[PDB]
């Protein structure tokens, strides 16, 4: 039978580098967007600046169920040290201009992340949503700011 | 800006 968890292309390569931006990338260029994929092996993403107003953006291209995301830090190939997201709130839009944050009750989810550079943490959501882009925006971070990105759900 |  069918469910609705399976992962929606960041390590598959299915989502295309052109679907996946940010707000920013950190300037020497080592850290860009398309680092973001689960288990890539160079680096992550890294925005220009460590702040909570800084996100990495997927399109989907289509209205999809997303239920699921799961996130990594990274560790830095030319220095071995390690950077990695602690918790974030997660952004949604069917059509990239009416934006709301992620709710669970009255107030933003606030997802908790990693506590390491390599390992990969799975949140749930809640339920199930029907959505074509995806901002994850992270609140709190070891180090810096990295990251690295699944989507799980399906193709409705 | 620094090396990460």
């Amino acid at each position: 039978m069918f469910q609705c968890n399976v992962p929606l292309g960041m390590e598959s390569g299915r989502i295309a580098n052109e679907q996946i931006s940010a707000s920013s990338t950190y300037s020497d260029g080592r850290w860009t967007p398309q680092q973001s994929r689960l288990h890539g092996d160079d680096n992550g993403w890294t925005p220009n600046l460590d702040s909570n107003k800084e996100y990495l953006q997927v399109d989907l291209r289509f209205l999809t169920m997303l239920t699921a995301i799961a996130t990594q830090g990274a560790i830095s190939r030319e220095t071995q040290n390690g950077y990695y997201v602690k918790s974030y709130k997660l952004e949604v839009s069917t059509n990239g201009e009416d934006w709301m944050v992620y709710r669970h009750g009255k107030n933003h989810k606030v997802f908790q992340a990693n506590n390491d550079a390599t390992e990969v943490v799975l949140n749930k959501l809640h339920a199930p949503l029907l959505t074509r882009f995806v901002r994850i925006r992270p609140q709190t971070w070891h180090s810096g700011i990295a990251l690295r990105l699944e989507l799980f759900g399906c193709r409705v | 800006k620094p090396r990460r």
